[PDB]
DNA sequence: CTAACCCTAACCCTAACCCTAACCCTAACCCTAACCCTAACCCTAACCCTAACCCTAACCCTAACCCTAACCCTAACCCTAACCCTAACCCTAACCCTAACCCTAACCCTAACCCTAACCCTAACCCTAACCCTAACCCTAACCC
DNA sequence: GGGTTAGGGTTAGGGTTAGGGTTAGGGTTAGGGTTAGGGTTAGGGTTAGGGTTAGGGTTAGGGTTAGGGTTAGGGTTAGGGTTAGGGTTAGGGTTAGGGTTAGGGTTAGGGTTAGGGTTAGGGTTAGGGTTAGGGTTAGGGTTAG
């Protein structure tokens, strides 16, 4: 016994912070929670699929950010995509200038 | 083991249930046998990439995550249950 | 010598582990190399993706009169939300449903 | 003599309002795992089966099942009809696939 | 003289066969040419398009075109009619998954 | 160009031969204008997705090779026009 | 002395570049290492393909009266024998027409 | 003329010698050897990912016949599947008996 | 058009378990030194798209005639819906055992860089035979009589 | 009713553009070394699945009676099918131009790697709080007058 087993990882901690500031008073579940950890694994894999895709037929050796903003704009659908890549531009920038 | 029980397991009144969620008020007489079909065939090919799954994996028992990786390559995605 | 460490997520201003984005790119053999900034972007989608649609679980939560998040309230905005019906039209909820719709030539006459 | 007989219809869109909210499981559980332990036989021998194993697939069976009633009740309300005949499912099991 | 004149239906499926034997395109080029310039006019301006990008456009929607009217003549049959209606497209894409 | 003729430049014709490839005798008379605006929009589909690839490839020709690639995400592969 | 080389293609007799597909499954980015029966194994499931899709188009060929192989025969080898076409049925070629159907309800008294 | 050129590689030869075996006095196209070498390539592609996949799920870091042998049965239907695997096995089977 | 009657939506207790906090700590993210492979940038040359002028040509547009299939009203009965009474079968706990999944060592065994030629694959050239268009010659199909 | 029409193979027959065979060359695979890391065997442990017993409680099958739905029939009328006659438009030439992209030749900004060093999320308890269960109860529905 005395524990031994293989330390799992998950974005249950990171999801339940992201609930306290969209609404403060709400509560979610372990299987909401669990449903919300796949639905990121997908949306991270088909990110990462394609970035991989256009840097193979680029004939590319680095994923760097244009590569994922590319991504973006062919997976998701209308004004999601303009809102992500606003967001995701505004966070490199922060990145870069701090 | 029964061949013809097993998959008269499946009741009438059970498939009527399935059919009033969907939106059917009247139903005919030849559907449960064909329902029961589909339901033969859709599950015939599940089991059989789930134990193509579980024989690669060098085990002799099917998971959840190998149901899960065998309804992945046919189109539909479940979130739920594994991950 | 060194400094307080700052982490990378505390330096962008975003919520998701920047650090683990990196590390599952790098053992995901996508490619040789990885950028810097390709994690920061990605988290910061999957931050907003998951900030609108607790957005809109909460909100059917509240219509629902109830504090605790069920895979109903998911389902139900799902496939409310036509962006994300759309993003999301091979996927099936475990216990969600389905939408309540009856055709209107099965309405009583 | 009246027994509140209703007439043909209304239980049948009382019972479509009842399903239409709840959540649960329309299909009982022992005879579905008979059969997912018998079909599984030609595979291979002395296979053991977990309970997730079978709640995704009663789950993800009982949505392709509900996905083609759907489908063949608006294959049936588009030919003047009301009731769901074996002819519609055919033209689903293709438009659409999986071989009628 | 005046001639037997052909019964309706004949010269229809006299065309049916010739047009499944042969495999030629039946959209001209020059009208989709400006077609595909006018459509690629509002995603980005000055744009160049090769001589092979619109003969693989112009395959690809023969073929969407040739399957789509496959299932509108399937749903047309099935409703026990002859002639296609803007309904039995609007069905077929239903069906499908496309339109809704 | 820019004329207001141009998904008019399908003619009845056209479409007509199309359906006779796809198998039907009796056409009606409003089957052209919805043939039309799928065929529009089934275009404008697949060029946003080559113009979003000569853009990221950052040059101002569209080969073959982007229109197949966009093909291939929608499922529809097509083979010979380009390797 | 280095002696003479026997080309990898040679040993398993087979007629696919057996050292071409270990550099592609190499530069391709699909794993960090890769065995040595692979390609082989894949070069042989290739030409058995391939060889089983030509006999298909030489029959459609020698059926039409002519020597060459069209795409035309290739699409009617492929729609009509029965593991073939659904392993390619999303697939479209061009050049290739459509398989001759009439339904029957169509057909003259 | 100017500063050298592109070479590129495709599968022709191949399936030419492969249809001279299969099929003597017998021509082809250039349509058709373009859409012989894109089903080779999808082909490849699709037997590529599988096997990556495979051998991704089960924390391995390299790709082997047994892999390859589960990702072609689980992508080929049914009699292509048994006859690729048999005579996969047997080339298998005539290298390591002479390299 | 009310009676009579039924099935839902809606409060006032209870309580149970599943969610929300507080601990311990160990695997993992950062800084700070190297280093070099990858990407940016300018110059240039061949090409392959982009415009315009030609003719004629199978092609499309519009009109008239008229046989036909889609649409609507009516009747029959046969398939299907509502309700009751069994009693057989689904559902829940506890017990028991055992085979099978996961940790824990040691070790070959198979895989990864790296010069070095050298035979295999690719780019041009020349050829000619298989395929395509042009005219007679039946040749079998429609469909009235 | 066996014809008139009337579109479709059938065959010489000549012309031609595209597969098929032949060399010269760059280039990429195989051979003989050393080295280190992931994959296999052999154990122990521990835990979840299958096989048994026990009720007893929701519910499906088998009837009975009935009323709403389907199919066939008939009639009517627009809406397609078919054919002729004229004229804009599509398509193969030819010419000129110039914007473009695929390379070379440097060069500095950005990539990976390793070793400590600190810390944040994963693995444990506990406790108080939310909703399911079980009674009443008004109200909106439904069957039938």
């Amino acid at each position: 016994k005395k524990r031994k087993r293989s330390r799992k990882e998950s974005y249950s901690v990171y999801v339940y912070k992201v609930l306290k500031q969209v609404h403060p008073d709400t509560g979610i579940s372990s299987k909401a929670m669990g449903i919300m950890n796949s639905f990121v694994n997908d949306i991270f894999e088909r990110i990462a699929g394609e970035a991989s895709r256009l840097a193979h037929y680029n004939k590319r050796s680095t994923i760097t950010s244009r590569e994922i903003q590319t991504a973006v704009r062919l997976l998701l659908p209308g004004e999601l995509a303009k809102h992500a890549v606003s967001e995701g531009t505004k966070a490199v920038t922060k990145y870069t200038s701090a | 083991k029964v061949l013809r029980d097993n998959i008269q397991g499946i009741t009438k009144p059970a498939i009527r249930r399935l059919a009033r969620r969907g939106g059917v008020k009247r139903i005919s007489g030849l559907i449960y046998e064909e329902t029961r079909g589909v339901l033969k065939v859709f599950l015939e090919n599940v089991i059989r990439d789930a134990v193509t799954y579980t024989e690669h994996a060098k085990r002799k028992t099917v998971t959840a995550m190998d149901v899960v990786y065998a309804l992945k390559r046919q189109g539909r995605t479940l979130y739920g249950f594994g991950g | 010598a060194r400094a307080k460490a700052k982490t990378r997520s505390s330096r962008a201003g975003l919520q998701f582990p920047v650090g683990r984005v990196h590390r599952l790119l790098r053992k995901g053999n996508y490619s040789e190399r990885v950028g810097a900034g390709a994690p920061v972007y990605l988290a910061a989608v999957l931050e907003y993706l998951t900030a609108e649609i607790l957005e809109l679980a909460g909100n059917a939560a509240r219509d629902n009169k109830k504090t605790r998040i069920i895979p109903r309230h998911l389902q139900l905005a799902i496939r409310n939300d036509e962006e994300l019906n759309k993003l999301l039209g091979r996927v099936t909820i475990a216990q969600g449903g389905v939408l309540p719709n009856i055709q209107a030539v099965l309405l009583p006459k | 003599k009246k027994p509140h007989r209703y007439r043909p219809g209304t239980v049948a869109l009382r019972e479509i309002r009842r399903y239409q909210k709840s959540t649960e499981l329309l299909i009982r559980k022992l005879p579905f795992q008979r059969l997912v332990r018998e079909i599984a036989q030609d595979f291979k021998t002395d296979l053991r089966f977990q309970s997730s194993a079978v709640m995704a697939l009663q789950e993800a069976c009982e949505a392709y099942l509900v996905g083609l009633f759907e489908d063949t009740n608006l294959c049936a309300i588009h030919a003047k009809r009301v009731t769901i005949m074996p002819k519609d499912i055919q033209l689903a099991r293709r438009i659409r696939g999986e071989r009628a």
